[PDB]
Order: C-alpha cells, then structure tokens, then sequence
C-alpha cells in the first residue's frame, strides 16, 4: 500500500511563510519524482513544482519560481514545499503526488489546506438549536469561525442517522458559520440525549453542546 | 512542397522520466523526419551538449536520432532536449534524468 | 488561466454518449502524452486514462481517451448518475522555459433527468443562549431539493427584509439531492419588536414558507 501523508498546511498572512511535508511508505520513495499540486477551493488544478528522486532536479511553475523550493530528504521518507512570500492567490489545497516513468500522477495525498489572509483565527461560538404528532429537528449552530474547516460529530460519533451536516455559508465578514440537525419525531424528545461534538483544529476548539427541549 | 519535421515514433517518446542507477546506460531517442533531411542537436539544462564536459563523452547518431551516454553519474542528472529542425518548421522534447545512488 | 482548454460543463441523460475535448499545442498534447483525472468533492482526482488512451485497472471501457494533433478527447458512452464529477486533462509541455505539467481547467459533467423534488424546510429562531449573547440568528435550512436552483427570501412580519441575509449555494447531499441554508443576522431588538419572521423558499414556481415568533 502506497501512502502520502501531507502535514504543515494552515492560516499565514501575506508575506509569510510555511512548509509543506508529506510522508511516503509503501515504494521505494528516493527512486521516483514527485510533485505539488494545488487547487484553490471551487476552482482546477494547477502544478506547483517537480523534484527528482535524488533531490538533484527541480522544476517549478511560474508564479511560484523564486518563491517556493521543493526538497526532499531521502532518508526520511519525506518530501517538503518551502513557501515564501506567500499571496492571497497562494491560498489552496496541495496535494502531495508521486509521478511515473510517463510522466503522470499515480498516487494522491489527501491534500493539506493552506489560507493566506490577513485575517486571524477565530473559533467558533456554538448554539443549541432546541426542537419544539411531526418530526421535530434539533441542531448546533457553529457561528462566526475562520479558516475553515470544522467538524462537528453527535454523541462521540455513536449517532449518524438522522444526523445532516450543512456547508458552511462565507458571510461579508469572511466568518463561516455552519449548521448541524438531528430530526426526530417529536415524541421522541426526553428519550435520548443529543450533545453535538464541535472541532474547530486551526483555533484548537472543541465545543460539546447539550440540547434539550426549550424547558 | 517540403515538410516540417515530424517524429516517426511517438509511442517510443512517452517514458519521459528516466530515473537510472549508477553505472547504466541511458539511450535518449527522438526518431523524425521532414524535408529537408532535419538536422538534430541536444541541450542539457538548456545549454548545447556535447560531452566534452562528461566522462566518457557520448555517443551521438543522426542515424538513429539518439543520445547515448554509457556508466551515467550523478553530474549527468537534469534534463536533455533534442530540438530537430528544418528550413520548414522545428520540433523539441524533453526527456527528465535522474541517476539513483 | 490553463494552458490546455476544456469546455467549463458537459451534460448527458442516463446512457449517452458525452465527449469532454481538451484542446492544447503542439508543444504539450501534440508531442507529450494527455493523461484525464476524474474529481469528486472534497477529494483527491482519480487517474481514468494515461498515455493517451490507456486505462487504469478498475477503470470500465465506458471510459476512452483519444488524441488528435493539438486535440484530446475522452469519451464517456452508457453515461451513469454516478459518473458526475469534474474531468481534467494534463500533460507535460516542453516550453521554451523547459518543461512543466499543465492542466485543463476542468470540465464539471451533469447527469440529467433525474426525478424533480421538492425541498424539505426548516426555520430556526434564535437561541436563548445567543439573545443574551446579544445577538440574534435565524438559520433556514433547505435540503433534498431537485434541481440545484433556488430562491430564499425573507420577511420581517410581512415586508421583505434585505439587510444581514446570507445564503449558500446549492451543493449535492450524499443522496444526490440538493442542499443550503440560509441566515439572518437581526439586533434582539428586531427579533423582539416585530410578530414574526419568515424564510421563504421558491423552488420550481412552489413556494413553501416556515415562520417563527420572538413569543
């Protein structure tokens, strides 16, 4: 099994730097090149850089030359992306990919997130949504957070049905704010305890939140 | 009516990547044709290549449009175009080397 | 933006044939292998065809990739729901700057005629928590709507209200229906002063409303 695992990916300002890791096993890593690739989020992907099995060759699309340097440190596995100077243009998810004889992609990493903002962290506030024959919905509203993303469980994740999970609106703030609902039918309420289970890892916030019924 | 240059073996081009142990020989081949008779000449990292700076030189072949260079070292490392051209029209490839410790 | 041309959409009904065409140069697709990438949200491409034609193991004859000159094509015939995804081309380029990958910049395939549904609608009004926080959410969740296309609008008692509305865009649940939601930002003033407030949601000409009440 062939494994990339990105780290390293995050919130920086304008101007700041930061570098990308990713780790391979299952291949002999210093044999092949390898590559970054990145997509901003909604749009395609765009190559960043190139680099040989040995390291001994590098290669570097053009609105990253002189900024990014693409490494890699044979004896552990790892490939790196040093990022400097970074723009707001910059801001994507890379991915990790290991290229063959033929010059493509055969093996992804799961992509690492990185946003270049002059924004902050900002952790979530989190709200019960209270319910109340009919079905009944209860939820978590998971208010004014920043970068994305969050995860949000229910009940340590020992309850997925029912359970709906809405993407993030962006408001003009450049805050998100997520929604999470259980539907139930209402008699069910005062039968089972709901707490929903919110990460947020770029702010290090976890929130559990009980609901219950409005008294 | 004469004829840009063209390659007549496309299928052989598509290993692009060579990633050679220590010691081995690389053979790098771009196959064309035109008319005139295309000339061939390779860059090494976008410098005229000749081998005068390698150990061991090269084989060049007009004859079988080919680079060949014999116990490939690590200085041989980076990437090797071949441009053909014609008085009609011109054509490049890349090929990438790397050479395995 | 790309260097290698798709159309940006392609659609099909279920068991058509639909072609997605990647035009390129001499320099990239007229001399280097087109290698096509199938994306689904949130995850990694998936490799379909390489070295112009060739596919992958796992990958159907559904599939083929063709090149003609400057020109690429993949062909998908006996189109399924599941095949809806984003399509990419790439190859490499031997430029006079030396070589680089390029990309397409991604062809998003719809498969059409599936059945037409009406959305599920859930109004919200602030929590007691977030009033004493001293702000005020409405939160109107619209889910399992068929197509992607919707209006929300809001009512103060019963005059539409403009200011602090935030609303995604539609995007596909796990169970290929539409979903988004919707938020109003309100003083606790405004949510107290008027007799309700209302989420309107039109969709295909229905329109069904929720309303909610500061009592």
């Amino acid at each position: 099994e062939v494994q990339l695992l990105e780290s390293g990916g995050g919130l920086v300002q304008p101007g700041g730097s930061l570098r990308l890791s990713c780790a391979a096993s299952g291949f002999t890593f210093s044999d092949y090149y390898m590559s970054w690739i990145r997509q901003a989020p909604g749009k395609g992907l765009e190559w960043v850089s190139t680099i040989s099995g040995s390291g001994g060759s590098t290669y570097y699309a053009d609105s990253v030359k002189g900024r990014f340097t693409i490494s890699r440190d044979n004896s552990k596995n790892t490939l790196y992306l040093q990022m400097n100077s970074l723009r707001a243009e910059d801001t994507a998810v890379y991915y990790c990919a290991r290229l063959t004889a033929y010059g493509h992609v055969d093996s992804w990493g799961q992509g690492t997130l990185v946003t270049v903002s002059s924004a902050s962290t900002k952790g979530p506030s989190v709200f019960p949504l209270a319910p109340s024959g009919g079905t009944a919905a209860l939820g978590c509203l998971v208010k004014d957070y920043f970068p994305e993303p969050v995860t949000v469980s229910w009940n340590s994740g020992a309850l997925t049905s029912g359970v709906h999970t809405f993407p993030a609106v962006l408001q003009s703030s450049g805050l998100y704010s997520l929604s999470s609902v259980v539907t139930v039918p209402s008699s069910s309420l005062g039968t089972q305890t709901y707490i929903c289970n919110v990460n947020h890892k770029p702010s290090n916030t976890k929130v559990d939140k009980r609901v219950e019924p409005k008294s | 009516p004469q004829q840009a240059p063209y390659w007549t073996h496309p299928q052989r081009m598509e290993k692009k990547l060579h990633a050679v142990p220590a010691g081995n020989t690389v053979k790098f081949r771009c196959p064309a044709a035109g008319n005139p008779t295309p000339t061939i000449r390779w860059l090494k990292d976008g410098q005229a290549f000749h081998g005068e700076n390698r150990i061991g030189g090269i084989r060049l072949r007009h004859q079988h449009w080919s680079l060949v260079m014999e116990s490939v070292v690590p200085s041989d490392r980076g990437t090797y175009t071949c441009l053909v051209e014609n008085a009609v029209g011109s054509i490049r490839y890349n090929y990438l080397l790397d050479v395995l410790e | 933006q790309s260097v290698l041309t798709q159309p940006p959409s392609a659609s099909g009904t279920p068991g058509q044939r639909v072609t997605i065409s990647c035009s390129g140069s001499s320099s990239n697709i007229g001399t280097n292998t087109v290698n096509w990438y199938q994306q689904l949200p949130g995850t990694a491409p998936k490799l379909l065809i390489y070295r112009n034609y060739q596919r992958p193991s796992g990958v159907p004859d559904r599939f083929s990739g063709s090149k003609s000159g400057t020109s690429a094509s993949l062909a998908i015939s006996g189109l399924r729901s599941e095949d809806e995804a984003d399509y990419y081309c790439a190859a490499w380029d031997d430029s006079l700057s030396g070589p680089h990958v390029v990309f397409g910049g991604g062809t998003k395939l719809t498969v059409l005629g599936q059945p037409k549904a009406a959305p599920s609608v859930t109004l919200f009004p602030p929590s007691s928590e977030e009033l004493q926080a001293n702000k005020a959410t409405l939160v109107c969740l619209i889910s399992d709507f068929y197509p992607g296309a919707v209006t929300v609008a809001w009512k103060a008692d019963s005059s539409p209200v403009k200011a602090g509305v935030e609303t995604t865009t539609p995007s596909k649940q796990s169970n290929n229906k539409y979903a988004a939601s919707s938020y109003l930002s309100l003083t606790p003033e405004q949510w107290k002063s008027h007799r309700s407030y209302s989420c309107q949601v039109t969709h295909e000409g229905s329109t069904v409303e929720k309303t909610v009440a500061p009592t």
